[PDB]
RNA sequence: UGGGCUACACACGUGCUACAAUGGGAAGUACAACGAGUCGCUAGACCGCGAGGUCAUGCAAAUCUCUUAAAGCUUCUCUCAGUUCGGAUUGCAGGCUGCAACUCGCCUGCAUGAAGCCGGAAUCGCUAGUAAUCGCGGAUCAGCACGCCGCGGUGAAUACGUUC
RNA sequence: GGCGGUCGCCUCCUAAAAGGUAACGGAGGCGCCCAAAGGUUCCCUCAGAAUGGUUGGAAAUCAUUCGAAGAGUGUAAAGGC
């Protein structure tokens, strides 16, 4: 549809774009302001001219598979050089100084009470 | 992080030791306690033995490490699982 | 016919020169292309094979032949005669049309595509291509698919060796690594 | 070829929407758009986002910066 | 000097934020009190998306400043969706304080967008300006709290009764 | 003698290159199955192995090559194909 993702047809454009990996709320507003598409129109109402303008606008940004490879390469590098952060990534522990005696469940996964 | 204006940080005693060796066909290990020091591009090719709290761990500085502190490659706590 | 046109006019004179073929009949040509979808999931649910066969037909344009297990295997929960697997054999024009779309439309849509393997030769000049996922073919509609599946594309040629098959396939269009 | 067992299959033209490149083939896919073709004929027109003449691998021409070396990244951030 | 006290298969205590529409988002508009301040509190202007930076101003202060409080009210929007709910985690880029923030800081932007759909047995607080909820100030303090101490805003339900 | 085993039928070895041939000799099967797994016409050739190949694994499907039978022949064995 836009970057290889069928954005929700019923939602307003600002939000529908957010379903693209690499587009958040602020970035969606920027691309619509550049193209000149009102933020309140449902994307089902987008005309081929408006959609292509959005696609042209989005093609400038790094999104979806391009972004995912970029971030994974960063983490890959941290692991390869053997940095402290890389080990945190590889062992599934918080990487930004958070204490692990408690919590850290997002990184660790579900509790293993054993 | 550290303000751009302040520039990157490295302890002068460590920076001196690397500077004394830049034009060296065969390098020798630089023993340091400066975990806080940033890895500059001039460190590439050196092995810097970084103190981790009880011993100097030899870290080989590959160009991919630039911008990281020497302490990021000398873990202080040992954990092998419970 | 475009690819067949390219083969008869451009490929054939070049391959004769490169390999020094005394007669034109020596020129390797694509004999057939067999697309095979090994669907072992038919055991758990028969309709997964049914949906697989539907998509396979749309990609090739021919109703596939539903292959069946020749032998019973307990590890796979497989009984002899169970319909697991489907294949299509494309010959003549329908083969060239498909090869053209594969080279010019399907392969570019492969996620993070860096070319097709170069060691995937059987040693006799037949190249088999492993498609990891569908939706690279324009016919799949990207929404009908419930389970993403791949396929084995076997390009059979009359080349006696891998080198000639490699050359033939390259000049016909093949993004070799 | 047997009758009434195969999916409908017709000659068609694919277009690369990134550059407008078009070629003639056959497909089971349909569309609501048709175009004329040389030699005096009309075929259904199918839209393709990327083809072999617009894909980075086939063309060889990229569109990004190939990342930034960390030594170069370090020197850029501080002008060394 | 460096490391540790911030280690993490796990168990518990006290909290904070949520699970949405009695809400989220945007715009507009109103009302406190207790307090703190000299190399400190900092107006105004300008730069920056922002954290903040820059020139510079008043005030040892019921005079100047922190400090135009948030809930609230009035319009617009979203329309029940793991969502425009939630904001964990991570990538990148920054801002500060500091000789230095890798182990171990706080904050900012962009991206990422986890669990969570109101919680088993059990258990806690509270009888009114109280509970509930909303912000604000202060001590320690270069920097750093969802803690602690204090402050005001909004503001309920119920108590037949003493068997347990 | 008892106990146990056996009692009819099929295949093998014993069985001494026709046939037959005993033992409480050595091994196995049968008391069915099939509406095609019968008849006929037409057509077909296996098991494995190597190599290549998405899910896919020693091994499920696909392709080529090699492969005289190392398969299969409903059900034991022999003979046969
Ligand atoms: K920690
Ligand atoms: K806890
Ligand atoms: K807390
Ligand atoms: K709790
Ligand atoms: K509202
Ligand atoms: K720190
Ligand atoms: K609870
Ligand atoms: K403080
Ligand atoms: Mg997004
Ligand atoms: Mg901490
Ligand atoms: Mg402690
Ligand atoms: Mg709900
Ligand atoms: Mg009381
Ligand atoms: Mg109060
Ligand atoms: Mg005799
Ligand atoms: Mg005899
Ligand atoms: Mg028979």
């Amino acid at each position: 549809r836009i970057a290889g993702v069928d954005i929700p047809r019923d939602k307003r454009v600002v939000v529908s774009l957010t379903y693209i990996y690499g587009i958040g709320n602020t970035t969606a507003k920027k691309v619509l302001a550049n193209v000149g598409v009102s933020e309140d129109v449902r994307v089902r109402d987008l005309t081929n001219e408006q959609t292509d303008a959005i696609r042209a606008e989005i093609d400038k940004l790094k999104v979806e598979g391009d972004l995912r490879r970029e971030v994974n390469l960063n983490i890959k590098r941290l692991m390869e050089i053997g940095s402290y952060r890389g080990i945190r990534h590889r062992r599934g522990l918080p990487t930004r100084g958070q204490n692990t005696k408690n919590n850290a469940r997002t990184r660790k996964g579900p509790t293993k009470t054993v | 992080g550290r303000s751009l204006k302040k520039g990157p940080f490295v302890d002068d005693h460590l920076m001196k030791k690397v500077e004394a060796q830049q034009g060296a066909e065969k390098k020798k290990v630089i023993k340091t306690w400066s975990r806080r020091s940033t890895i500059f591009p001039s460190f590439v090719g050196f092995t810097i033995a970084v103190y981790d709290g009880r011993k100097h761990v030899p870290v080989y500085i590959q160009e991919d490490m630039v911008g990281h502190k020497l302490g990021e490659f000398a873990p202080t706590r040992t954990y092998r699982g419970h | 016919n475009r690819l067949k046109e390219k083969y008869i006019k451009e490929v054939t004179p070049s391959l004769v020169e490169k390999f020094n073929y005394s007669s034109v009949m020596q020129t390797p040509k694509v004999d057939k292309i067999v697309i095979n979808m090994g669907v072992g999931d038919a055991v758990s649910n028969a309709k997964n094979l049914d949906k697989a066969v539907e998509e396979l037909a749309l990609i090739t344009g021919q109703k596939p032949l539903i292959t069946k297990a020749k032998k019973s295997i307990a590890g796979f929960r497989l009984r002899e005669g169970m319909p697991i697997g489907a294949k299509v054999t494309l010959r003549g024009e329908r083969m060239y049309e498909f090869l053209d779309k594969l080279v010019t439309v399907s392969l570019p849509r492969v996620r993070d595509f860096h070319g097709v393997s170069k060691k995937a030769f059987d040693g006799r000049g037949n190249y088999t291509l492993g498609i990891k996922e569908q939706l690279i073919f324009p016919e799949v509609d990207y929404d009908l698919v419930d389970k993403v599946r791949g396929m084995d594309i076997v390009i059979v040629t009359t080349a006696n060796t891998d080198e000639e098959s490699r050359e033939l396939l390259a000049q016909l269009g093949m993004p070799f690594q | 070829m047997k009758q009434d067992i195969h999916p409908n299959y017709q000659p068609v033209v694919f277009m690369d929407s990134t550059t407008g490149f078009k070629f003639l083939s056959g497909s089971t896919k349909g569309s609501s758009e048709t175009v004329e073709w040389e030699d005096g004929n009309t075929y259904p027109l199918l839209r393709v986002e990327v083809t072999s003449d617009s894909h980075p691998f086939y063309t060889g021409r990229q569109k990004f910066t190939q990342a930034d070396g960390r030594v170069d990244r370090f020197n850029k951030k501080y002008g060394l």
